């Protein structure tokens, strides 16, 4: 009921990002949504004295049938102060990634019950564009905590802790983490009781809501205890061709950047002469011994690998074909914090970009659970292809950063 | 007196930390002073300005300009300094409608809203910054000091505040008359409809009755402007549109400036005239920007210009948008990285046309360029019609499926169908996934001395075939490519090639069919001639014989 004072970072003005073009159905969806929000007092029309802008579009969450307003606050979030006045920062729950079931709740509608600092509202300006610029764009700003803004969960945390206090004491083994508009609720119980342990929460904040949230009903369920990784594996063969040994030596040489004692000279010594690529080469016992020792090395963890919260996380993705994708998360090169692989690209058998878009969201979700922040992606795609299509398949309420890779890396072979 | 609603005032600020202008008033002739006194007296009676006391410390220079072929003077207040310190505004006319997205209208009226412009009040807290001084006669009395009460002509915020004020006034009239459309441009409102002309102008008089609420008057004697309209470079007609006439000059010699207008006119004409090309004419301007320098037009540029003259020989018209029908977009390859396209709903009746030019890079292929053209047309179509068109593309379904399933990047193009109009886009070579049995294996390598530029390139094979060629004025990267070139030249239709060059792999794995490097282009033409090529990579200096043997042969 009292507004918390919020200001931008020193020497920075509000965001001035161009609205990108929207299809007719997203425009009309945004008109319907924003008309109701204006009636409910959440937003207000603004005049031409407001020069700031933040892009807006519309999505449909996973198996939901009605549109959700999504604002790309990435620039405003970069320009907003970081909130340490009450809390030095919530220590990320390292136990969340260890629970066998984690449900993600869209508690973003709860932020609309808290007013926004009136001096900061001008910076949340957004524009519903018109087709072909045949009418002026509908200009709004927020009067309450907006979804997608990093300051919304920081300010509302005062409240949120008190809402779930009856639940946290009733259930002291449940790990609850809040990231932006998401609430991650982890437990080790039985599946049937897990839902049972989700609706109870849900019914709480609907009880604080009547003293209706348009997306609180839904639960995106994960199982981080069964999150599989990707160690480095070498082939097991009875017949090695020249080509097989060349690929093996090339892979072991790349792993030697990660591991300490990798060795390839016995294997390379078999490649003595100028032999046909398909010719079978018997392994000497020095070569098999060397291969066996490299195999043992690759089963241990990597040396000197630690997460530093003061540094960015970086996610690389490789297209492997046949609907398969590999990814590695790291902070310094060759110090992977997590590696993985996806053949589970849903409803996109004929669409590369939809698959990549679902993989990005999948990797971001894992990154939030593990470290409590999103990585910067290096995407194997042209900027012009990605920026044309990714909003068509986006179903998350956050948006990470990304850059584009235009030169094919050799590293695809080593995770293949 | 019929009460009139006031127009809501827009609050205006200066830029943070900035103060208002304090510019000194130029001296003026006694003739100009008497002119400005009479002009400013009329505007004071009209309420546009008001005399102020000496406490206001701000000032903006005012001038008197003698009009051509007239004995009357005009007034010009130079707000350049005040504009530098006025806050930024939300400007709404950054995006302007494209005629291809408009709808057919039976009747279109134009109403002048110039007197309505002065009923818009300036923010009272901001008026002090608009102060100006008329110099007195002989500098013997204090100058007459005025400040604006309305949006001053030439002030930074006047266009944005004016249209946003009109939009707010017009919103209920437009929302409760969904059978008309209203569009504002400069000092004119445009009202269009499909109503029979009788009802169309009751709606016009209903619009003038609605504007009276705020005391906004429109001329009784109706406007002189009527279809067709000359608007932002187009010709708008009731059921068709076109750019204004494109006339290409006749010149025996062309300068740097002469070509930038020609390409400009051609770029403008390309939105309705199909097949306009500007490559060979734009190339004549690369690097140099000397406005006066005359450029010999290559016979390539002369042919391109002559081809454009033939296309521009007559008016070409496009139609308006029908939301009840599909959008179709059709693309053709033109060569040298040029692409042209037509967007229509019914055959032979284009809504608009356009072109796309290859980006600047070291290597490229036709499939990548066609993909980029699709994305450009997709985004333009979202802008203009709010939808993606169905595409007709000069590429076989089998070629596209082979491309995107094997390409290392993710790629996608929306719903499309093959159209068989040459030159077709195709894949010119496909590297093998596994080594080829029965094919000779070529171990290639190259090296160069970074000081003398002297190098060697060559290969050794499993059949005992060998070659080393000495080279001058080369680099390590170029010798690694030449070695691959030699192995392709000297092998049969199927060949395995082993290299340690990460640089060569990165180029060939990008799958170009054309390059800026004449050595890469030669490799491409060898790849086209082959039936099977397997390209394998090994690391350098690692005991891998064949590689090590030729490593010593070329690094000696
Ligand atoms: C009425 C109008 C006038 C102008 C005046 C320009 C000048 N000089 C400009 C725009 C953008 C105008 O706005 C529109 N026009 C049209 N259709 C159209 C159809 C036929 C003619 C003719 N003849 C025409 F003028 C316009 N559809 C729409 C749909 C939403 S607004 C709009
Ligand atoms: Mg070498």
């Amino acid at each position: 009921i009292e507004t918390v004072p919020v200001k931008l970072k020193p020497g920075m003005d509000g965001p001035k990002v161009k609205q990108w073009p929207l299809t007719e159905e997203k425009i009309k969806a945004l008109v319907e949504i924003c008309t109701e929000m204006e009636k409910e007092g959440k937003i207000s029309k603004i005049g031409p004295e407001n020069p700031y802008n933040t892009p807006v579009f519309a999505i449909k969450k996973k198996d939901s049938t009605k549109w959700r307003k999504l604002v790309d606050f990435r620039e405003l979030n970069k320009r907003t102060q970081d909130f340490w006045e009450v809390q030095l920062g919530i220590p990320h729950p390292a136990g969340l990634k260890k629970k066998k079931s984690v449900t993600v709740l869209d508690v973003g509608d709860a932020y609309f019950s808290v007013p926004l600092d009136e001096d900061f509202r001008k910076y949340t300006a957004f524009t519903i564009p018109s087709i072909n610029n045949e009418t002026p764009g509908i200009r709004y700003q927020y009067n309450v905590l907006p979804q997608g803004w990093k300051g919304s969960p920081a300010i509302f945390q005062s409240s949120m802790t008190k809402i779930l206090e009856p639940f946290k004491k009733q259930n002291p083994d449940i790990v609850i983490y809040q990231y932006m508009d998401d609430l991650y609720v982890g437990s080790d119980l039985e599946i049937g009781q897990h839902r049972t342990k989700i609706e109870e929460l849900r019914q709480h904040l609907l009880r604080w809501g009547l003293t209706e949230p348009p997306f609180l009903w839904m639960g995106y369920e994960l199982h981080p205890d069964k999150w599989t990784v990707q160690p480095i594996v070498l082939p097991e063969k009875d017949s090695w061709t020249v080509n097989d040994i060349q690929k093996l030596v090339g892979k072991l040489n790349w792993a030697s950047q990660i591991y300490p004692g990798i060795k390839v000279r016995q294997l390379s010594k078999l490649l003595r002469g100028t032999k046909a690529l398909t010719e079978v080469i018997p392994l000497t016992e020095e070569a098999e011994l060397e291969l066996a020792e490299n195999r043992e090395i690759l089963k241990e963890p990597v040396h000197g690998v630690y997460y530093d919260p003061s540094k960015d996380l970086i996610a690389e993705i490789q297209k492997q074909g046949q609907g398969q994708w590999t990814y590695q998360i790291y902070q310094e090169p060759f110090k992977n914090l997590k590696t993985g692989k996806y053949a589970r690209m849903r409803g996109a058998h004929t669409n590369d970009v939809k698959q990549l878009t679902e993989a990005v969201q999948k990797i971001t979700t894992e990154s939030i659970v593990i470290w409590g922040k999103t990585p910067k992606f290096k995407l194997p795609i042209q900027k012009e292809t990605w920026e044309t299509w990714w909003t068509e398949y986006w179903q998350a309420t956050w948006i990470p950063e990304w850059e584009f890779v235009n030169t094919p890396p050799l590293v695809k072979l080593w995770y293949q | 007196m019929v009460p009139i609603s006031p127009i809501e005032t827009v609050p205006v600020k200066l830029k943070p930390g900035m103060d208002g202008p304090k510019v000194k008033q130029w001296p003026l002739t006694e003739e100009k002073i008497k002119a400005l006194v009479e002009i400013c007296t009329e505007m004071e009676k009209e309420g546009k300005i008001s005399k102020i006391g000496p406490e206001n410390p701000y000032n903006t220079p005012v001038f008197a300009i003698k009009k051509k072929d007239s004995t009357k003077w005009r007034k010009l207040v130079d707000f350049r300094e005040l504009n530098k310190r006025t806050q930024d505004f939300w400007e709404v006319q950054l995006g302007i409608p494209h005629p291809a997205g408009l709808k057919k209208k039976k009747s279109v009226t134009v109403l002048d809203v110039g007197d309505a412009y002065f009923s818009v009040p300036l923010d009272e807290d901001f008026r002090k910054y608009t102060a100006f001084t008329i110099p007195s006669i002989n500098n013997e009395t204090p100058g007459i000091r005025y400040q604006y009460n309305v949006l001053p002509q030439g002030w930074k915020g006047s266009p944005a505040i004016f249209q946003s004020s009109m939009t707010k006034i017009l919103e209920p009239f437009a929302a409760q008359n969904p059978d008309i459309v209203i569009y504002q441009y400069m000092d004119d409102l445009y009202v269009g409809s499909d109503l029979e002309i009788g009802q169309h102008r009751t709606k016009i008089e209903e619009l003038r009755q609605h504007l009276l609420r705020w005391g906004l008057t429109t001329p009784d004697k109706k406007h002189q402007k009527e279809p067709p309209f000359l608007w932002m470079g187009y010709e708008l007609h009731p059921d068709k549109w076109t750019v204004q006439p494109i006339v290409l000059p006749e010149k025996d010699s062309w300068t740097v400036n002469d070509i930038q207008k020609l390409v400009g006119k051609l770029n403008w004409a390309s939105q309705i005239y199909p097949g306009i090309k500007v490559r060979q004419l734009s190339k004549l301007l690369r690097g140099t920007k000397a406005l006066t320098e005359v450029i010999p037009l290559t016979e390539e540029a002369e042919l391109e210009l002559a081809e454009n003259r033939e296309i521009l020989k007559e008016p070409v018209h496009g139609v308006y948008y029908d939301p009840s029908k599909d959008l179709i977009a059709e693309i053709q390859k033109q060569g040298q990285g040029q692409w042209t396209y037509q967007i229509y709903q019914e055959p032979f009746k284009n809504l608009k046309t356009g072109k796309y030019a290859r980006m600047r890079g070291a290597h490229t292929n036709d499939v990548k360029q066609l993909t980029e053209a699709v994305q450009k047309i997709t985004t333009e179509s979202i802008v203009i019609w709010g939808k993606t068109p169905k595409f007709k593309l000069p590429i076989q379904k089998e070629t596209w499926e082979t491309w995107w399933t094997e390409y290392w990047q993710a790629t996608w193009i929306p719903e499309w169908e093959f159209v068989n109009t040459p030159p077709l886009v195709k894949l010119w070579y496909q590297l093998e996934k596994e080594p080829i049995v029965g094919a000779e294996t070529f171990y290639v390598d190259g090296a160069a001395n970074r000081e003398t530029k002297l190098g060697k390139a060559g290969y050794v094979t499993n059949k005992g075939r060998q070659k080393v060629v000495p080279l001058t004025n080369t680099t390590n990267q170029k010798t690694e490519l030449q070695a691959i070139y030699l192995a392709l030249q000297d092998s049969g239709l199927e060949v395995n090639i082993v290299t340690d060059s990460q640089y060569a792999l990165g180029i060939i794995q990008a799958q170009p069919d054309k390059s800026e490097s004449e050595l890469v282009n030669q490799i491409i033409e060898q790849l086209i001639k082959k039936e099977k090529v397997y390209l394998a990579w090994v690391p350098a200096h690692k005991g891998i014989g064949g590689n090590e043997q030729v490593d010593k042969l070329v690094s000696a």
